[PDB]
DNA sequence: GCAGATATCACTCAGCACGA
DNA sequence: TCGTGCTGAGTGATATCTGCTTTGGGTGGGTGGGTGGGTTGAGGCAAT
């Protein structure tokens, strides 16, 4: 009965598709227009039933699968949208030319269609989250509507090279032709459909790839993880392609317009929430550092230079020979015994023979990773789980025009979306869902990082544009949100804040560099900002962030580094005060063990990371072998391997920048150690195993008296 | 009413609303209008004189208790293009409804006929575009497809099955029906009374078979430009073909031009490469028919 | 219900000196210009032109490339092509889209049948052109440029490119498999609930094909060495440079030099596993090959061919 | 059927093992001034790989330092030992 | 009786939250 | 400030299982054996 069911739906919902409408074959013009039926406007309340009724109502799928199994949004909707664009831009025309002219017979039912199929496309396009809660049909039917939905969003920015977009923007610019006083709630909600429109757009991205994990991983293993349609490429839904249909149809345009003139001629309970989401999306995984810097062959050269280097440092380790030319190594150790090592290269090379007795052991130590995926819980791809690395490449004019647009509305109307978004969601800090605290925060943080930038590559903008980030209510609402995330254990919005956290410190340091004698003012934000409770809880994030994903890692490193500097400034300076706050007691707060052990962690991926992670990394090592002479806790072993495996001509880069730190922290790492080994021979066990924290012994293991 | 039995016009299936046209027609209401108009191009085409070309061609075919219609290309595409386009484009379930339309209206002439036969072909005579074995491509691939050249090689005849009943070795258990196609052998990696995916077997001795035959057409030495290979391909007779043409024959022959999986062309070039064979639709020799031929008119001459 | 976990495409690591290649390709194709007898944009034209009249393949000098951004271009092309294929052609689609965004599509009523247009690029004039004695592995994946004589042309066939298959448990559907050498099926069901791992069912409908010919060539007479046997060669075409070589006349080819590997033993449905005295073993090692190893043998996938040796009215029109 | 072999403090505690390093571990590694930091790494790490080797080849470089780590958290015997070198020490 | 490809079950280990 | 008992998870070893032929051809043989099977025809070249 049920399959009965589902077979009748997708019966009746293809003759209602047929029933739209179809192109005028018949007429001699042959770029053959769309023709609409005599009831097509009654398809379109029946489409609108269906959904209604079923999709939210039964907690179903099946007729959004239906709908797009028959092409109705790429082959009907599209062409009646396009061709009412088209006979507004040809009636504009005739009035421009004579205001006389008056030819759109029925023009009150081509604005009641457009609206509708616009209404319907949002429907259509509206992201999909998977929860806990939702049924066995809701979950079996994800991948299939993530491509239709990818599919739609291809056609959306090709047709006709994207006049949806700009029959939108026709539609806000008839809302907004009427006065503010005489606005009714209907003109909000077009405003408001337009504006999720244009973000549905955006954020349609690929889905993921979920697979049951019944029974054991079979031996043949996963062949790949490509999860797109068929005729869809990457590159289709890139975010280059969205860019460059934007920039076509004059997009940037409407948006600019629209946040300009917010709080003087528009509410902002409609507004404030669609172009917060609509921006953090714009930015979700733009990265600042490619914003600002043939070029291309001079790159090209660089990076078959470095190709070169590495394929040399290869060549030392492979044979002369042929794998099968044989030549077996007998190495004694000192307590008469030998053993048998293969291989040409081993026989002149101990260090080789020794990695190679390494690898051919099988036995492979325990190592669990259990991390969830945004989907899991209801999160977009953004910075917080992509590749520290990972850079979305822009066309020359692509760049240029979003430059353009980010410094445009900086320039603009930053400031008046910040404060209305923040004193909104303070009047409703309790309802707050993870997903709006997260891009919230992201929103935030990204443009913060994005004017210091722009402040320090050049002068002649202004500093003063952000000046709702040094707020007061902006930071006590991202201190409340980080408390509260943290009190409750959830460590995306966690992550976020920590983010956040770390860009108003860079902004707070750079206001007071820039301008010292105004920072009085400043004063009083920072000691804020240092309470006991969130000196506390700064302490301990480090702590935590050990068994943790990369990025958390990364952003724990960022934001440590960010405090110190901070409160060394503000220490130096002047008698900080929050009960008077030295620098030595915080530093002390500092050092422990698990610090220490998430920097190992972290540093244990160099290979993926950036100049700037690991001079961070190398500079906080340096303070606490150093400043606080507390070199016992950097006597550990995984630092000995890490060190020699950076330092070996197979890991970090000869000619490299970085090298030059850590040859000069090793030689100082080294040295103190071999010192320390002459006076204390016990620490030839210490090594090993983790420091004591016995009151006997405890004082003179750590400080050696 | 019963949604399902509603039916379109004849502009709307021209408007086509699916991934491709084989998902178009395979739709029970676009089905149901194709049957339909396909049983009107029947019962209501008439030539030059307004005789019922069909009428009379389904008295003939019910007079010799033969199982073959021939269908004019050219009247089909004149009377409804769209479903001369679509033919062309997905021969096989147009094909399958037209023998379903065709096996209909015979019935309507000799109510009876389902004893004699119970299914009737039905064979397309003149397709416009003629190939050749070098011009095939893969964009020909699962598509209607005229092509000339000269028998080499015949095989005997033999039964086939037309619908075969698996069975099971762990549990016993016994499978449907089944279609099988001439091309490839029917797999079944997974059962559904057991549900295990343990060995099987062919059973049911109840079945009902179909002729089969298989010959090799060459290019005509002539047509072949000036001193290269001949290209060949296999071609695949059903029932009521077998037996239309011996060696040494120039033959023009419509059929679906389909492909399938080979492991052992596979293995031996080095590449995914499926073989290919024509399943045959309607042989003709190669003015009309033939000259020796002639009729009572002539024979009075 | 059911346990599940889930593997981002985010996560994946791109490669920076593919796309640093492809933007450089991608600038080339753009910007480059030749003095004419005044100055026009050679590939751009090219472009137009295959935009007018519907054509797959692009042909790319060689000098051309060499001559700007100091030869890196030309160096990273030829030394490594197998590698930077792909790139080169994500650089083309994406000029097309920029120029001719008609042109992506593959070209009374309506057709739904609309599929991604498969672009091929052919390169030719290369500074040097090699025999099939010169041939060797030291070279492979490299853009080089052969002679030789057609001694054999197997017919055009039907090459799997990128498969569909869907679920025989679930009737799901994965699409967009590459397949590299042999017949090959997915793995994992991306349907979280379902069970499947290795029973699919190929939709040979929604599939796409390529042109394969195989053809077989011998080192030229006079270049072969007094009373030695010529050494032959296995070359495959495929898209519009299919029936192109004939038996018997001399051609230049131009494409990469790769290897195939033994595919019976990698494992192919239906079909079983499998001079010198037993010296001719392969590598062993792989978990596909539990106690079995695979034996290499050299071939050509040439880009480019080269045919080295009516009425009044028709004629005097071909005539300037 | 069989329990997996396990680095435990009796074995550690062996005289192979703890003893053997303090026996003879400042004699055989060198750390130079002349020499690179890269080759007394080398050097310290040669030491340590081959008396693991010697005494758990089991396990590689890395797994037997993690493990390790994690034996000296937990085993108390181990502690008693490790603060016992440490007294000498103080005594001395 | 013998080797190889395959799937099943049982045992032990690192994380987690609470109580001492 | 911290120590330990309970839990889900994942390999390791081991249980059943299919298979143990396979194959056309003389650099795989005839002490592997015909109940595992192999049934050309044109064209070139030495002898004369
Ligand atoms: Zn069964
Ligand atoms: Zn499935």
């Amino acid at each position: 009965a049920a399959d009965f069911s589902l077979t009748v739906l997708r019966a009746r919902i293809a003759l209602l598709a047929t029933a739209i409408g179809g192109p005028d074959y018949t007429s001699q013009i042959d770029p053959p227009p769309y023709k609409l039926g005599d009831d097509c406007l009654a398809c379109l309340k029946d489409l609108k039933r269906w959904f209604k009724l079923v999709d939210d109502q039964q907690k179903r799928w099946d007729v959004a699968m239906a709908v797009a199994e028959y092409r109705i949004l790429t082959d009907d909707l599209l062409p009646i949208l396009i061709d009412w664009e088209n006979k507004c831009s040809l009636a504009a025309k005739l009035a421009k030319n004579n205001p006389d002219h008056e030819e759109f017979r029925n023009k009150a039912y081509y604005d009641k269609i457009a609206l509708n199929c616009l209404q319907l496309l949002v429907l259509m396009t509206w992201p999909l989250i998977v929860t806990e809660q939702s049924s066995s049909n809701q979950i079996t039917l994800y991948g299939e509507l993530k491509k239709h939905q990818l599919v739609y969003k291809k056609t959306i920015l090709s047709m006709e090279s994207g006049k949806v977009l700009r029959a939108a923007i026709r539609l806000a610019l008839d809302v907004i032709k009427i006065d503010r006083l005489s606005r009714t709630p209907r003109d909000n909600m077009v405003l408001k459909l337009v504006l999720n429109f244009f973000r549905n757009v955006i954020a349609i991205e690929p889905g993921e790839f979920t697979i049951n994990t019944k029974k054991s991983m079979p031996k043949k293993g996963i062949t790949s993880i490509d999860t797109l349609p068929p005729n869809v490429s990457m590159d289709d839904i890139s975010l280059n392609t969205v860019i460059s249909s934007f920039h076509k149809n004059k997009v940037f345009g409407f948006l600019l317009t629209l946040t300009s003139s917010l709080s003087k001629e528009f509410d902002q309970d409609f507004i404030n929430i669609p172009l917060l989401e609509i921006m953090f999306y714009f930015t979700k995984d733009v990265n600042q550092e490619l914003l600002f810097p043939t070029s291309a062959g001079f790159e090209l050269s660089k990076l078959l230079q470095k190709e070169h280097q590495m394929r040399k440092n290869v060549i030392k380790h492979t044979s002369a020979r042929h794998s099968r030319f044989g030549g077996l190594l007998s190495i004694q150790t000192p307590d008469k015994t030998r053993l048998t090592v293969s291989g040409s290269q081993a026989l002149v090379d101990e260090k080789i023979a020794l990695q190679k007795l390494d690898d051919s052991k099988k036995w492979n130590k325990r190592i669990i990773k259990k991390h969830q995926s945004v989907a899991a819980e209801g999160l977009p791809n953004s910075l917080l789980n992509s590749q520290t690395g990972k850079a979305i490449f822009f066309t020359e004019s692509n760049g240029k025009h979003f430059k353009e647009f980010i410094n445009n509305f900086i320039d603009s109307g930053f400031n008046i979306l910040l404060h209305s978004v923040t004193n909104y969601f303070t009047t409703e800090q309790d309802r707050m869902v993870t997903l709006e605290q997260v891009e919230y925060l992201l929103f935030f943080a990204w443009f913060v990082k994005y004017q210091l930038l722009r402040s320090k590559i050049d002068n002649s903008a202004d500093i003063k544009q952000v000046s709702e980030a040094l707020k007061e209510v902006t930071f006590i609402l991202v201190s409340s949100l980080l408390r509260s995330a943290y009190d409750l254990k959830n460590w995306t919005v966690t992550h976020a804040g920590m983010i956040a956290f770390n860009e108003l410190l860079n902004l707070v340091s750079r206001t007071k560099a820039a301008q010292e004698e105004d920072s009085t003012d400043i004063e009083f934000i920072v000691s804020r900002l240092f309470s006991d409770e969130r000196i506390q809880l700064l302490s301990n994030l480090p702590k935590i962030g050990s068994k943790y994903s990369l990025q958390f890692m990364k952003s724990c490193i960022e934001l440590t580094h960010s405090v110190l500097k901070v409160l060394e400034q503000y220490s130096d300076d002047k008698t900080l005060v929050i009960i008077e706050v030295n620098f030595q007691k915080v530093q002390a707060n500092y050092m422990t063990e698990p610090v220490i052990e998430t920097y190992i962690n972290f540093l244990e991926r160099f290979r993926e990371l950036e100049d700037d992670s690991i001079k961070k990394v190398f500079s906080f090592f340096h303070r606490v072998f150093v400043q606080a002479k507390e070199q016992a806790l950097l006597f550990r072993f995984d630092l000995i391997i890490l060190l020699r495996e950076m330092l070996s001509p197979d890991g970090l880069d000869r000619m490299s920048r970085s090298r030059k730190y850590v040859s000069q922290f090793s030689d100082y790492f080294l040295a103190r150690l071999k010192k320390r080994l002459k006076k204390s021979p016990a620490w030839f066990v210490g090594l090993l195993f983790p420091p004591l924290h016995n009151s006997e012994v405890g004082f003179y293991q750590r400080y050696g008296e | 009413i019963d949604p399902l039995r509603e039916e379109l016009t004849l502009e709307s299936l021209s408007n086509v609303k699916a991934n491709s046209y084989s998902e178009w027609i395979t739709q029970p209401n676009v089905s149901r209008t194709i049957a339909r108009e396909l049983k009107s191009f029947l019962l209501e085409y008439t030539d030059e004189t307004g005789r019922s070309v069909y009428g009379a061609r389904i008295r003939t075919l019910g007079e010799m208790n033969s199982e073959s219609l021939e269908v004019n290309y050219r009247h089909l595409a004149e009377s409804k293009a769209i479903l001369a386009l679509f033919l062309a484009k997905c021969p096989e379930e147009m094909l399958k409804i037209f023998d379903l339309v065709a096996m209909e209206a015979t019935e309507l002439h000799y109510p009876d006929y389902a004893r004699i036969h119970s299914e009737i072909h039905v064979r397309i005579s003149d397709f416009p575009t003629i190939y050749s074995l070098r011009e095939l491509r893969e964009s020909n691939l699962s598509s209607l497809v005229r092509v000339t050249g000269v028998v080499t090689r015949r095989t005997g005849v033999f039964p086939q099955l037309k619908y075969v009943k698996f069975n099971c070795l762990k549990c016993g258990s016994i499978l449907g029906p089944f279609f099988q196609d001439s091309n490839e052998e029917i797999r079944i990696s997974f059962c559904t009374n057991c549900k295990s995916k343990g060995p099987f077997r062919v059973n049911g001795e109840k079945t009902v078979y179909r002729n089969y035959q298989r010959v090799t057409l060459q290019e005509a030495p002539g047509t072949v430009p000036p001193g290269r290979l001949p290209r060949h391909r296999e071609v695949i007779l059903l029932a009521d073909l077998v037996d239309v043409s011996k060696p040494g024959e120039e033959v023009e022959v419509t059929g679906i031009y389909k492909n399938n999986y080979d492991g052992n062309l596979n293995a031996k070039n080095g590449f995914p490469v499926f073989a290919t064979i024509i399943e045959a639709n309607s042989i003709k020799r190669r003015e009309g028919l033939d000259v020796f031929s002639w009729t009572e008119e002539e024979e009075r001459e | 219900s059911f346990k599940s976990r889930a593997l981002n495409h985010v996560k994946k690591v791109d490669d920076v000196t593919g796309e640093k290649v492809r933007e450089a390709f991608e600038q080339f194709l753009e910007d480059f210009s030749v003095q004419s007898t005044e100055v026009e944009k050679v590939y751009r034209a090219q472009i137009e032109f295959m935009k007018i009249y519907d054509l797959n393949t692009i042909y790319i000098d060689y000098q051309h490339l060499s001559m700007r951004e100091n030869g890196a271009l030309a160096m990273a092309i030829s030394e490594q092509y197998y590698r930077f294929l792909p790139f080169l052609q994500k650089g083309l689609r994406r000029v097309v889209r920029k120029y001719a965004p008609e042109l992506l599509n593959t070209s009374t009523s309506t057709s739904p049948e609309q599929t991604e247009r498969v672009f091929q690029i052919s390169f030719f004039n290369l500074p040097t052109v090699h025999r099939i004695r010169d041939i060797r592995s030291e070279k492979i994946g490299s853009l080089l440029s052969i002679s030789g004589t057609v001694t054999r042309t197997s017919e055009v066939r039907p090459e799997l490119y990128k498969a569909s298959f869907t679920c025989d448990m679930c009737r799901a559907i994965v699409d967009n498999v590459e397949q590299s050498f042999k017949y090959t099926e997915p793995t994992f069901c991306p349907n979280p609930s379902c069970e499947n791992r290795a029973f699919w069912t190929l939709n040979v409908t929604r599939s796409r094909f390529l042109d394969w010919q195989k053809v077989r060539i011998q080192e030229n007479a006079n270049e072969i060495p007094t009373g030695s046997m010529p050494r032959t060669l296995d070359v495959i075409l495929r898209g519009d440079s299919v029936e192109r070589a004939k038996p018997g006349d001399r051609c230049k080819f131009t494409g990469v030099e790769i290897v195939v590997p033994d595919v019976t033993q990698l494992g192919l449905p239906g079909v079983k596993p499998s001079t010198t005295e037993g010296l001719n073993s392969g590598v062993t090692g792989l978990r596909s090959l539990g106690v079995r190893d695979l034996t290499y043998k050299i071939s050509f996938l040439a880009c480019h061919v080269i045919s080295i040796g009516r009425d009044q009215e028709v004629f005097l029109n071909s005539l300037s | 059927r069989r329990p997996q072999v396990k680095l435990t403090a009796e074995k550690l505690l062996s005289d192979k093992g703890l003893p053997y390093v303090l026996k003879n571990a400042h004699k055989r590694i060198r750390i130079s001034s002349k020499k690179n930091s890269y080759d007394n790494l080398s050097n310290i790490i040669q030491f340590y790989q081959l008396w693991a080797h010697e005494l758990f080849p089991k396990a590689k470089f890395k797994d037997f330092m993690k493990i390790c780590q994690t034996v000296g958290k937990t085993d108390p015997v181990l502690r008693e030992y490790r603060v016992s070198l440490f007294r000498d020490e103080m005594g001395m």
